[PDB]
């Protein structure tokens, strides 16, 4: 069992809550992308990056997103 | 590959560097802590996080312990966060007390019986496994109500069954075959 | 208890159940917010299930709620399905109400055992020439109908299905699996003008739907066909294309995680194949005629589909792009159709050379082909040129126009009897119409409308 | 900001970069201390970018640093290169100086 003063330090740490309908780009190769947090996300749907851009969503794993650019996917980044 | 498979060569290295150094219980509690603490819902998402750097990570970490870490495993969590390892930390810990049992001729035995047994019983059962394991047996008694009589042995991937559900089953084997 | 969704790739879904009350190998599982069904297929580990789902996955999400149903995919059985029109969940899909069931049966079933098996050889007359002469059927036995595309497979279906229940009184099974929803539609309403829909029970799961409904039809249209089979009646199962089970089984198998085999195909295949085609059996208790048709790949008979399912079947057509170009129907191949009841021991010494007379002539024909068409037929011996010329005249009478192609051309459908095939033939074999023109055997029933034909 | 080479497989070079300094997908990338343009095919993730050597691979190591130009291969384009002879790049291949050039364009659009 974690102790007392671990927990205190636990709860001290800076750990960044992330909204369940938003994510961060891990990956862009070929016009597929990899995306990371999209808690809510559905299959199929369509999801917005910046410039105007989207995606849809077709691979939902355990630890990210796999999305299929409905443009050109060459303006998108890592972050 | 399993996350044993995995495990094998760190939970090895911390393993022989703890025995060389005459530390076995000092790693023991360290990599105890870390698998703890890396399986705490804060810190789970914390390891997660695509933004944050290897390094980032295992000072997060070691800043978290604190107290529980000295240099050689504070080295050794710094080693296993630059080769993005930090998800096998509860199986690292988990094959370091394997190495540290069979080294110290020590098994931890499991028993289960239809209805409580004495002291005399099990001091018993634990002078017989002794003596035919050659190694220090800690009995872990327990009760299961699914027996209707007897009592069973698991000292590892060794059983023995003197149960009578078991012998029902063979019964039932026998006569369905 | 209950799961959670943990991953989702298309038509299978990985979901996460508690350690104590994980669900068993093709058990059905709800999702609570939407109420689609998924099938699980395999254990993971963790509690962690593999399913694929049977309806669409539009919509879905992780951590969805999930509910095993404590049984596999059960649906409604007996006399309640005759008129009635079934999806491959057992819900009724015609409009018509709910569905008077007395009992359901689960739709995962082991085959009969080698000693319940039956030993029936009787001859089912099909009043189609080719059929009749080159690949005799039996009542009990199984049929396959093999062909590409647009070459014949539902007009020779269709008019299997019209001259069979002349002679036929018990009850029929038609699985729909994978092909045209208007060709369902066009079906439903013929047999509801004709008064012969209380007689029949429909199963629909075509090419509109998902992978899962279209992988599970096949197995829901035969638990109803075993039902009266085992309640010791002769029944008819009829299959729309018994290919789109096992393409079905393709489309899903990289995302169950198992490695490819030759061509892109699932490594189970022949098991996938045989664990379905041994049910459809005809046994102590009861009897199964059944008609399949066989889709072949870009017209490739050595494609592994049709390759590995020609073992399970009594009666093999097999039918022809070639044949069919020349204005031949039905398209069949006598040289490459066969039948396990064309033995002199089962239809007689009279038909069986008939038979074996044509087949020869056929064959050596094809042997001169490559000659004729560099120089010509004047080049032959005086006996290659006889043997051509009946060729030509067995392959024109192997043709016959059809009551269901009739809005097709115009031309009125012919019904022809086992005893006038045999004379025709025995007659174009033996020379008795050696004086007649080549067209006059183009599609005319029966060997006295050839005569008859020659006459303008 | 910089780059440093992390992997090197025949023509294929892994180049490692800062989070908030990731070059774009075929963006130019230059080798410090050695006439090696690089252009950028995929984003890895971790910082890390696939890239393509314009040039042989020969004598480079990992570690050397990388410096990225901001935008895709910019050639000379207009009037000056008539007459000429250029690499992929733009670089005059001809032994005749460099060319008299008043703009440069990317060859991506
Ligand atoms: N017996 C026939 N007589 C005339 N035309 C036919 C006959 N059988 C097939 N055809 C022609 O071939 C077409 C395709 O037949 P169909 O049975 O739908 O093929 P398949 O099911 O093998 O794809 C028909 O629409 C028709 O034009
Ligand atoms: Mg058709």
């Amino acid at each position: 069992e974690i102790s007392e003063i671990i927990k205190g330090r636990i709860e001290k740490l800076d750990v960044a809550s992330q909204a369940r309908n938003e994510g961060t780009i891990v990956s862009v190769s070929d016009g597929i992308v990899r995306i990371y947090g999209l808690a809510d996300v559905m299959y199929g749907e369509m999801i917005e990056f910046p410039g105007g851009v989207y995606g849809m969503a077709l691979n939902l794993e355990q630890d990210s997103v796999g999305a299929v650019v409905l443009g050109e996917y060459q303006g998108l980044a890592e972050g | 590959a399993e996350l044993t498979t995995l495990a094998r060569p760190y939970a090895k290295a911390a393993f022989e560097y703890a025995q060389a150094h005459q530390q076995l219980a000092d790693w023991s509690a360290a990599l105890g802590v870390l698998a703890a603490v890396s399986q705490d819902d804060t810190v789970r998402q914390l390891l997660k996080e695509p933004q944050l750097t290897s390094s980032a990570k295992a000072q997060s970490l070691i800043d978290v312990c604190g107290d529980k870490l000295n240099a050689p495993a504070q080295n050794f969590v710094r080693t296993v966060a630059e080769n993005k390892r930090l998800e096998l930390l509860p199986t690292i810990a988990e094959m370091y007390e394997q190495l540290k049992a069979e080294q110290e001729k020590s098994v931890e035995v499991e028993v289960t019986s239809a209805f409580t047994l004495s002291k005399e019983q099990q001091d018993k059962l634990a002078k017989a496994l002794s003596a035919r394991l050659s190694r220090e047996v800690r009995l872990h008694a327990s009760e299961d109500a699914s027996l209707i009589g007897g009592v069973i042995i698991r000292a590892g991937d060794l059983v023995i069954d003197g149960s009578v559900r078991g012998k029902l089953a063979k019964l039932a084997e026998a006569l369905k075959s | 208890s209950s799961g959670r969704i943990v991953q989702i790739i298309g038509a299978v879904i990985d979901v996460e159940f508690p350690r104590d009350a994980v669900p068993s190998i093709y058990e059905a599982l709800k999702v609570q917010g939407v109420e689609t069904t998924l099938e699980v297929q395999q254990q993971l580990g963790d509690g962690v299930v593999r399913s694929i789902a049977m309806g669409s996955t539009e919509g879905l999400k992780r951590g969805l709620n999930v509910d095993s149903t404590g049984a596999a995919i059960s649906v409604p059985v007996g006399k309640a399905t005759l008129g009635r029109i079934m999806d491959v969940l057992g819900n009724p899909i015609d409009e018509a109400g709910p569905i008077g069931e007395e009992e359901r049966w689960g739709i995962h079933r082991e085959a009969p055992s080698y000693a319940d098996q039956a030993g029936g050889n009787e001859l089912l007359e099909t009043g189609i020439k080719v059929i009749d002469l080159v690949c005799p059927f039996a009542k009990g036995g199984k049929v396959g109908l093999f062909g590409g595309a647009g070459v014949g497979k539902t007009v020779n279906m269709m008019e299997l299905i019209r001259n069979i229940a002349i002679e036929h009184s018990g009850y029929s099974v038609f699985a729909g699996v994978g092909e045209r929803t208007r060709e369902g539609n066009d079906f439903y309403h013929e047999m509801k003008d004709s008064n012969v829909l209380d007689k029949v029970a429909l199963v629909y799961g075509q090419m509109n739907e998902p992978p899962g409904n279209r992988l599970r039809v096949a197995l829901t249209g035969l638990t109803m066909a075993e039902k009266f089979r085992d309640e010791g009646r002769d029944v008819l199962l009829f299959i729309d294309n018994i290919y789109r089970y096992t393409l079905a089984g393709t489309e899903v198998s990289a995302l169950l995680g198992r490695m490819p085999s030759a061509v892109g195909y699932q490594p189970t295949l022949a098991e996938e194949m045989g664990v379905l085609q041994e049910r459809i059996t005809s046994t102590k208790k009861g009897s199964i005629t059944s008609i399949q048709a066989v889709y072949v790949p870009a017209d490739d008979l050595t494609d592994p589909s049709p390759a590995t399912t020609f073992a399970h079947l009594d009666a093999t057509v097999v039918l022809s792009r070639d044949i069919a170009s020349l204005g031949i129907y039905p398209a069949v191949d006598p040289l490459d159709s066969t039948s396990r009841q064309l033995d002199p021991l089962v239809i007689g010494q009279d038909h069986y050379d008939t038979a074996r007379g044509v087949q020869y002539v056929l064959q050596r024909y094809k042997e001169l082909k490559d000659i004729i068409a560099i120089l010509g037929m004047d080049e032959l011996s005086e006996a290659d040129k006889l043997l051509v010329a009946r060729a030509r005249k067995i392959q024109r009478f192997l043709s016959q126009p059809f009551f269901v192609a009739e809005v097709f051309t115009g031309s009125p459908g012919k019904y022809v009897s086992l005893k006038d095939t045999i004379a025709g033939f025995k007659g174009i074999l033996n020379g008795d119409y050696d004086h007649l023109p080549e067209q006059a055997f183009y599609m005319v029933g029966g060997i006295e409308e050839a005569v008859e034909k020659a006459k303008k």
